[PDB]
RNA sequence: GCAUGGCUGUCGUCAGCUCGUGUCGUGAGAUGUUGGGUUAAGUCCCGUAACGAGCGCAACCCUUGUCCUUAGUUACCAGC
């Protein structure tokens, strides 16, 4: 069928992003976009590869998150949601490859060494 | 069926011993399921008199793994049970 | 050969030049014309003819003949008038000690066995790494596939070039055949031809004359294999 | 300093000596079972050179295979140590024992065994090195492909902690794939307590 | 703990440290291991009285990041 399955990871988050055609319908975990980020930026970062690519309302968009942080899950959603604009074709891949969108941003947290205090810092001597 | 161990070169590879010897006789038995596994960090200090900071960190697994019969008709695993367990495993029986 | 317009057309009698100079060899000389230093041309001929006197005396007598003198510019005659059954020969630089540590080169020809059947297989870079070993290999120990004993006739063409062999030759007693030039010593060498080393046509027809003394004494180590068994004609 | 070469490779090269599993309510009560039998069965077989004690713990009981490289030495006339064990391997071990036993044919291939000589030998006032000069050629005449043995101690001076060092061919050691063996036997003279380390390299892979 | 074994710190995860045979030196030595380029690296290439070999560095191990196959309860809810 139109549905379209998309999922995206950034710092120990994790989206099922469903994407299908529709009239700007945005609806995250049975919650509305505005209602579900409270008061931050990334109430438009998780549109930026959506009108980038000009569709910012011919499509349904449903979106399930779980896991992660709370600024964590808005860069699952950007990072799944390409996932799911590129399952039509390879027209939009350069414009998103170019975007610097595409690539799942590899940067976890660091464990805690032995005579450290914390990943790098270490106690003062004299 | 549940399967306790400590090395994955035995309990995923006594699955087989059992999957193959109880789908021989008749009875339908499904893939095994994995399970979470525990594991236990034991940070132990290593100078016999006192330098705190070398130290050495071990760790211990145990891996879980479950089985799932369709229909019980073979008491051919029950006694088939000392040659499936070899050396480490333990198998509690959930015969669903 | 042994005709004069052999040694006059090749470029037998100059010299390198006049300050580049040794009186030791300077008995075997006939002058310095434009400041360029001209060989003696009587004396050479006798001298040249009893050298392959004594290369068809060894080439019959089941032995090896060794030829040397590896330059990158006029040693292609060494590569090319060579390369048979009778004679090894040499490609790249002298290794130091060769004669006098044969025991290791024994053991460093064990890889050379190898690698070329080892290519028969052919990962993919790790089959680069040891073919490209087999070039180095090819290039100094290639010419020499003789293994055991120490060859009895060294032909040093080149003695200035070469101290190495001819110090590890008196070492162990092997005759030394060796091509002097003015500048050079004539000492260490045993059987000295006072030539020249300065043109294509100088190297090659001093080697014309090695290279078929010893098949006439492989035709003659041919008349002599049923001297062997057979006592009718020897 | 050089991390023991067994606790690095358990896995790639290695396995345990024993074999059980135990829920955490008598994990504790195993263990100090199986520690005061290797206690036990090496102060019995001081001779009869025992290289390797394993324990299985099959369904309720027991098993072990204890390998010896003269096991005609402990199954004497049929078994009178061995029945004669198995009454009193239960007195310290509730369980019914099994004992089991094999060979250790090439029995200069492992490095228990190998390290008791050498004890015997520097308690029989044998010089430090013709001891050592011979227990090493001796087991490079067939078999391994490299061998180290460290001597350190008294070595019989006055104030003195030398250490010899002797090796010979090859032995890794920050190579996982490898196989390497490796044991301390120590010795008490009449003065001074000698340790012996033995690092026995195998085939690789 | 200056009679010692065992076990750990330290220089320092720093790139070094040695041997066989050979030649030079009356000898203690030295050469290989220096030169040009290059490298996180005695890592490589070209050179060269040295030719080789070992320890080390690298890789072999673990974990994290992409996808595929095998697997679906106590985990999972797109379709019903």
């Amino acid at each position: 069928a139109t549905q379209n399955y998309g999922t995206g990871r950034r710092k120990t988050a994790t989206a099922r992003v469903f994407l299908r055609p529709g009239t700007g319908k945005i609806s995250i975990n049975n919650r509305g976009l505005d209602q579900f980020f409270g008061r931050e930026t990334a109430r438009m970062v998780v549109r930026q590869p959506l009108e980038l690519t000009e569709t910012v309302e011919k499509f349904d968009i449903f979106v399930t998150v779980v896991g992660g942080g709370v600024s964590g899950q808005a860069g699952a959603i950007r990072h799944g949601i390409t996932r799911a604009l590129i399952e039509y074709d390879e027209t939009l891949r350069s414009s998103l490859r170019k975007a610097g969108y595409v690539t799942r941003d590899a940067r976890e947290v660091e464990r805690k060494k032995v005579g450290l205090r914390k990943a790098r810092k270490r106690p003062q001597y004299s | 069926i549940r399967l306790k161990a400590f090395d994955h070169r035995l309990i995923d590879q006594s699955t087989q011993e059992i999957v193959e010897t109880a789908k021989r006789t008749g009875a339908q038995v499904r893939g095994p399921i994995p399970l979470p596994t525990r594991k236990e960090r034991f940070t132990v200090l290593i100078s016999p008199h006192v330098n705190k900071d070398a130290r050495d960190q071990y760790e211990i697994r145990t891996h879980k793994r479950v089985l799932d019969i369709v229909q019980p008709t073979d008491k051919t695993v029950d006694a088939l049970m000392k040659l499936d367990l070899a050396a480490g495993v333990e198998v509690q029986i959930s015969l669903g | 050969q042994v005709n004069m317009r052999d040694m006059l057309k090749a470029g037998v009698h100059f010299g390198h030049q006049t300050r580049y100079w040794n009186p030791k060899m300077g008995k075997f000389i006939f002058g310095a014309r434009n400041k360029i230093h001209i060989i003696n041309l009587e004396k050479t001929l006798p001298m040249f003819n009893e050298a392959l006197t004594f290369v068809e005396r060894l080439a019959a007598g089941k032995n090896k003949i060794l030829f040397v003198g590896t330059k990158r510019s006029a040693g292609k005659i060494v590569r090319e008038e060579a390369a048979r059954c009778g004679m090894p020969y040499v490609d790249h630089r002298w290794l130091g000690g060769m004669l006098t540590n044969y025991k290791t080169i024994r053991q460093s020809i064990k890889r050379l066995r190898d690698l070329e059947t080892q290519s028969q297989d052919g990962t993919k870079k790790e089959a680069l790494m040891r073919s490209r070993d087999l070039e180095k290999l090819e290039r100094s120990l290639g010419g020499i596939k003789d293994m055991g004993g120490l060859p009895d006739a060294l032909f040093v063409i080149d003695v200035d070039h070469e101290r190495i062999a001819i110090t590890e030759a008196n070492k162990l007693g092997i005759p030394v055949i060796g091509v002097v030039d003015t500048n050079s010593s004539p000492e260490g060498v045993d059987y000295v031809i006072p030539g020249n080393d300065d043109a294509i046509r100088a190297v090659q027809l001093y080697l014309n004359s090695m290279a078929e003394a010893v098949i006439r004494g492989k035709q003659g180590a041919a008349t002599s294999a049923d001297e062997f068994v057979e006592e009718a004609p020897a | 300093q050089k991390v023991h070469p067994n606790g690095i490779r358990l896995g790639i090269v290695k396995e345990h000596t024993s074999v059980w599993y135990a829920d955490r309510k008598n994990y504790a009560d195993y263990l100090f079972a199986d520690l005061k039998v290797r206690e036990y069965l090496q102060d019995k077989l001081k001779s009869a050179s025992v290289s390797r004690i394993d324990i299985h713990r099959p369904a309720q009981t027991a098993r072990i295979t204890i390998h010896t490289a003269r096991p005609g030495i402990v199954i004497g006339k049929k078994g009178e140590d061995v029945e004669k064990l198995r009454q009193d391997l239960t007195k310290q071990m509730g369980v019914p024992v099994h004992i089991n036993i094999e060979e250790i044919r090439k029995p200069e291939l492992d490095a228990m065994l190998v390290a008791q000589s050498v004890a015997q030998q520097l308690e029989r006032r044998v010089m430090f090195r013709r001891a050592m000069k011979r227990a090493v050629q001796n087991a490079m005449r067939i078999g391994a492909k490299g061998i180290k043995i460290q001597v350190s101690g008294r070595l019989g001076g006055a104030e003195i902690a030398r250490t010899e060092w002797y090796r010979e061919g090859r032995v890794p050691l920050h190579t996982l794939r490898a196989d390497i063996d490796y044991a301390t036997y120590e010795a008490h003279t009449t003065y001074g307590v000698i340790g012996v380390k033995v690092w026995i390299f195998k085939g690789e892979v």
